[PDB]
């Protein structure tokens, strides 16, 4: 069933950027939706979404633009340990040139580069490039 | 297709989309206050009834219930209009 | 004469005084009467908006405010006219508890109800500032610096009374809260 | 049927069950629905019968068994007759 | 899509936005649970009266005219069942099924819906022990069922 909310949305905000479509709605939504996704606000890779509050859950609406090649969730939420922060944006971006491992620590939900500069870990979440 | 403003959806395509697919859960249902011929007294009958709407009063009997919405009986009226 | 129906620690007289005057002069009239004995507010404030005519924002206890509503329409349109050239609403004073941290812990401490919590209490308020129009839903938008803009659905059945208020709302919580709002008068189910 | 209404009158209402109780009960006149079963053997049957038809009371032969009455009472067990007192909201009474 | 068969069906009720009672609403918070009251008294479950109560009579829901929702008003005032009316519908059907196994011992159709029916009760019961409704020790008994009905 919906286990993870965030595979669940992240699908679709993947694929219908495919598509090209111009923008998308995320049924079951989700704080850590909105928190992942205003990061995925900053460095451009979609623009503004307007979150529409049936009484329930919630949904979203996301303004795409062509900027994401694809956003993706690492299903366990493995818990990372700073020194393997690298060895994951190896193998997981690809280049060292963009590229996020959005995660989540200490000190709210973030980027990998935002995380470093903090130096926290935490768990990873994502990724979006 | 590449655009289709799903925020502000034209009023006529929420009707033609099932009750819980909407923009927002909305349902696809309604009370009616309804007249009937010989007392003036008004019920306040929901639509989908379920069970058999007896009158205020007594003789007369409303609402048969079917699949989706009540029958009404022979000749009486009814009103939508609020909220 | 300014004192009787104000009563919770709070006196500081300059408006609480003359408001609670008017209130008090409102008894001096029939009909509009001994249900105004049982009623009492609580504290009241001055606030200005963008555009310059300032608004008169009224607390009420809370349980009262289910009887301030059967008021509120003959009370406003009374006081308002009175009390000129400004804007009058009512609001319920809620508490508002602090999340228990770990930090801010558990060493005892009743619960914390959902109705006490945060984000209820702002949601209520909106709630006691537009009694007459009644939400029909809420947007909320996240602009691209961050900012998140709320957007308020209001009905339209006592929408004369509400549409010319508008931006003392997008006044009022920016005190309260904190919070940058719009409300917008649309289609029908 | 009479299971739903009788299941009710156990509950709220007042009861007698079996018998000599609820002959008494006929007797005293303080009982308006006498509920044999068959298997009650024909004699008890004509004599409760009778001995209600008299006193002016409703009877019922349920569809049953001493048992499926028993099961029906909320009880755990044999009730070939009972005699109803007085009923909870229960319509069984007629 | 379903415990127990494979319709993965949908239809479902689905409330609005507002929740502010209609105001053709007479009654009150009082009146209905009067009525609430009245219904449980004549003998009808937690379900039924909240069906009487909006065809007939006018509450949308009670949950929105009162403070709380109807089990609460009934259990407050010690009108509710014994068990939950959502299980003994279960035990009373599973009850249906035996009878006529008991007397059909052809029937392989109602030799699952018996087991599902059977499993279905057992699963809910161990909530009903953990959210500590029912008394960590009951326990279906086939026998002793019949009877609880
Ligand atoms: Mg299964």
């Amino acid at each position: 069933v919906r286990m993870n909310v965030l595979a669940d949305a992240l699908k679709s905000i993947n694929n219908a950027e495919k598509r090209g479509k111009r923008q998308v709605l995320i049924r079951p939504c989700s704080k850590v939706i909105v928190r992942f996704l205003t990061v995925m606000m900053k460095h451009g890779y979609i623009g503004e979404f307007e979150i529409i509050d049936d009484h329930r859950a919630g949904k979203i609406v996301v303004n795409l633009t062509g900027r994401l090649n694809k956003c993706g969730v690492i299903s366990p939420r493995f818990d990372v340990q700073l020194k393997d922060l690298e060895k994951w944006q190896n193998n997981l971006l690809p280049s060292r040139q963009f590229g996020f491992i959005v995660l989540t620590t200490s000190a709210g939900i973030m980027d990998h580069e935002e995380a470093r500069r903090k130096h926290t870990g935490g768990k990873i979440l994502g990724f979006f490039f | 297709p590449l655009a289709k403003d799903l925020l502000h959806p034209s009023p006529e395509e929420e009707k033609r989309k099932h009750k819980k697919k909407r923009l927002v859960q909305s349902p696809n249902s309604y009370f009616m206050d309804v007249k009937c011929p010989g007392c003036y007294k008004i019920t306040t009958v929901f639509s989908h009834a379920q069970t058999v709407v007896l009158c205020v009063g007594c003789s007369t009997v409303l609402c048969q219930p079917t699949g989706g919405k009540a029958r009404l009986t022979e000749g009486c009226s009814f009103r939508r209009k609020q909220h | 004469s300014a004192k009787i129906v104000k009563p919770n620690g709070e006196k500081p007289d300059e408006f609480e005084s003359g408001i609670s005057q008017a209130l008090l002069e409102l008894e001096m009239n029939s009909d509009l009467k001994a249900q105004l004995r049982e009623l009492n507010i609580t504290a009241a404030k001055e606030i200005e908006v963008g555009g310059g005519r300032k608004a008169i924002i009224i607390f009420v206890p809370v349980p009262q405010l289910k009887s301030f509503q059967k008021i509120q329409v003959r009370l406003v349109r009374e006081l308002e006219k009175k009390f000129s050239g400004k804007h009058v609403v009512f609001i319920a004073q809620r508490r508002i508890l602090p999340k228990p941290t770990r930090k801010s812990r558990t060493k005892n401490k009743q619960k914390r109800p959902r109705s006490r919590t945060l984000t209820a209490v702002h949601d209520a308020i909106l709630e006691d500032l537009v009694f007459p129009s009644e939400i029909v839903g809420k947007r909320i938008r996240v602009k691209l610096d961050g900012s998140r803009l709320i957007k308020v659905h209001l009905d339209k059945a006592q929408q004369n009374n509400v549409e010319h208020k508008v931006e003392t709302f997008s006044g009022v919580y920016k005190k309260l809260t904190g919070k940058d709002v719009n409300f917008e008068f649309p289609e029908f189910q | 049927s009479i299971n739903s209404r009788l299941q009710l009158v156990m509950k709220s209402g007042k009861y007698v069950l079996g018998y000599k109780q609820t002959l008494k009960m006929i007797r005293q006149g303080k009982a308006k629905l006498v509920i044999l079963a068959n298997n009650c053997p024909a004699l008890r049957k004509s004599e409760i019968e009778y001995y209600a038809m008299l006193a002016k009371t409703g009877v019922h032969h349920y569809s049953g068994n001493n048992i499926e009455l028993g099961t029906a009472c909320g009880k755990y067990y044999r009730v070939c007759t009972l005699a109803i007192i007085d009923p909870g909201d229960s319509d069984i009474i007629r | 899509g379903r415990m127990h068969a494979p319709g993965k069906g949908l239809s479902q009720s689905a409330l609005p936005y507002r929740r502010s009672v209609p105001t053709w609403l007479k009654l009150t918070s009082d009146d209905v649970k009067e009525q609430i009251y009245k219904l449980a008294k004549k003998g009808l479950t937690p379900s039924q009266i909240g069906v009487i109560l909006r065809d007939s009579h006018g509450v949308a829901q009670v949950r929105f005219v009162t403070g709380n929702k109807i089990l609460r008003i009934l259990k407050s005032k010690g009108l509710a069942p014994d068990l939950p009316e959502d299980l003994y519908h279960l035990i009373k059907k599973a009850v249906a099924v035996r009878k006529h196994l008991e007397r059909n011992r052809k029937d392989k159709d109602a030799k699952f819906r018996l087991i599902l029916i059977e499993s279905r009760i057992h699963r809910l019961a161990r909530y009903y022990k953990t959210k500590r409704v029912l008394p960590p020790n009951w326990k279906y008994e086939s026998s002793t069922a019949s009877a609880l009905v």
